[PDB]
């Protein structure tokens, strides 16, 4: 149950959320064959924000290195424990 | 109003997301302007995209291995082959091609689209008026008109990878600063507007229409003021130029109280305590960005530029110095008087304006 | 992949609105398809949604403090056992 709470905590989740909302507005506009510029510009800037957050996620690897050094920590602890 | 709104939305979408520089996006852009386009394989490593219209042919060489544009060539089907599509840089032996630069130096197609829209305008509206010839020669006629009128302005073609006739002044550091850009624009207001060829005659020292039979319809010669940008905006007396010649009036839309900073400076008591400011303007100040200088209005270029230069050197500096926290300072449309100490007017030389500002700064500091 | 397809379809929308309503409707349906698969792919994977900032610093601090206390106790053991 806490998983979804953690997922909602990171910004890019909200980013995909309002990106979906903006495309929903755009499709509603084109359904009414009345394309509103503000919806499209909101869509493009939200997409750009998505893409910058896509870069920001990548520099990931730090957590992975922390994970391997954590495994090193507990394996050293177990070794010294059996010692 | 639906078509005008749709065209305005299409222009907005074209400007807001110009697309990435790819062969497919360049082809789609050319097709969106009604240009005929074909792709040829010159080699296993090189493809050419050739695009054509009535007069213009543009070859774009694409390196398939590098994912990059290698070359761009413009060819005219006019009897005039001398159209300058290179940037005018003083002291570089390599004339840098505007079209190639717009596809290699920029992150997007916006620079290329603007330059292509300009070439397409000349193509569509050239017939017996050849606008490629006339626009090239016009830069020489304006340069001569300034020499004959003793105007200290430099004329350059094609500045910063953009088509246009650029009018430059010497700035305080001897650096050239653009004052205005002259170019052709579609006349949205009157498709029947006759645009004639005007030549500057060395003999008469005037603009002359040699061939009243040589006209194009639905085009205007536009003078755009290049703001270095609210304090860097140029303001004109409302009666300085006929309202029919004003293409773009910056309407301060009715929800932000930006008077000219000049008029707010007649209303706001936050002055240098040494100066009593007196307003002697008879007219309202309006912000004008674009002028129609077509036909008989080519004489106005020198008057508009003198005002723009006087406004930058005198008015804007007087305002900057008065606005930084008793002598009477009278400010009018064409003259400024500091009590009995110093005066300058719009018809004085630039050297008189500089001396007035130096003396004014020494008193206000 | 949905990102480049979204980009491209976005651009032929903004380049050619003068296409007949058939193409506009079909292309908007295509974008709705791509974002539908986008939201699905977001949905099944918890790890990405977690990916989708001081905690990393706190983990680094705890790792370095446990490392230094391990080094100190090992130095003490080395000093004591050599007798």
């Amino acid at each position: 149950t806490n998983s979804e709470d953690k997922l909602s905590k990171v910004q890019l989740y909200e980013d995909l959320c309002r990106y979906e909302d903006t495309l929903s507005k755009l499709v509603e506009s084109v359904d009414r064959f009345k394309p509103n510029l503000d919806i499209a510009k909101d869509l493009i800037r939200t997409d750009e924000a998505l893409f910058e957050n896509v870069k920001l996620l990548a520099e990931d690897n730090i957590y992975r290195n922390l994970q391997k050094i954590d495994k090193d920590s507990e394996e050293l602890d177990s070794k010294t424990r059996k010692i | 109003s639906y078509v005008e709104t749709l065209d305005s939305m299409i222009e907005l979408f074209k400007d807001y997301k110009p697309g990435s520089i790819t062969l497919e996006n360049i082809t789609r852009l050319c097709q969106t302007l009604g240009l005929e386009s074909f792709t040829e394989e010159l080699s296993n490593e090189l493809s050419r995209l050739s695009t054509a219209s009535k007069i213009i042919v543009i070859d774009v060489d694409y390196n398939k291995k590098q994912d990059r544009i290698q070359d761009v060539k413009l060819v005219l089907a006019s009897n005039f082959d001398n159209f300058d599509y290179f940037n005018q840089r003083d002291g570089e032996h390599e004339k840098s091609n505007i079209l190639l630069n717009s596809l290699t130096k920029y992150p997007d197609l916006k620079a290329f689209h603007n330059n292509l829209k300009f070439l397409y305008l000349l193509d569509a509206y050239s017939h017996k008026l050849d606008l490629f010839k006339y626009f090239t020669e016009l830069s020489h006629y304006i340069r001569q008109c300034f020499q004959d009128n003793c105007c200290d302005f430099k004329v350059r073609t094609n500045l910063n990878d953009k088509f246009g006739i650029y009018i430059l002044t010497q700035g305080i550091n001897g650096k050239e600063v653009p004052l205005a850009k002259i170019y052709l624009e579609e006349n949205k207001s009157d498709s029947q507007y006759r645009f004639y060829e005007y030549i500057y005659s060395q003999e008469t020292k005037s603009w002359i229409n040699e061939s009243a039979e040589n006209f194009s319809n639905g085009i205007s010669l536009v003078m755009e003021i290049v703001a270095n940008a609210y304090t860097d905006l140029i303001w004109f007396p409302e009666d300085f130029i006929s309202p029919e010649l004003i293409i773009d009036k910056v309407t301060c839309s009715s929800n932000s109280s930006s008077s000219p900073p000049i008029i707010d400076l007649f209303s706001n008591n936050n002055y240098n305590s040494r100066i009593q400011l007196m307003n002697d303007f008879t007219t309202k100040l309006i912000n004008i960005k674009k002028f129609d200088i077509s036909n008989d209005n080519l004489d106005l270029i020198s008057e508009i530029l003198k005002w723009v230069q006087w406004s930058r050197i005198v008015l804007q500096n007087v305002f900057k110095l008065v606005s930084t926290p008793v002598l009477q300072l009278i400010v009018s449309e064409d003259h400024i008087i500091l009590d009995t100490i110093s005066e300058c007017n719009l018809y004085d030389d630039v050297k008189c304006w500089s001396k007035f500002i130096e003396k004014f700064q020494d008193i206000v500091s | 992949e949905f990102i480049p397809h979204i980009f491209y379809s976005l651009h032929q929308i903004r380049k050619d609105p003068n296409n007949l309503s058939n193409q506009l409707e079909t292309l908007t349906g295509s974008i709705r398809h791509r974002l539908k698969l986008c939201k699905s792919l977001i949905s099944e994977n918890e790890d990405t949604k977690d990916l989708l900032p001081s905690e990393w610093q706190d983990i680094i601090h705890q790792r370095e403090q446990e490392l230094q206390i391990k080094r100190d106790v090992l130095d003490d053991l080395y000093r004591k056992l050599q007798r």
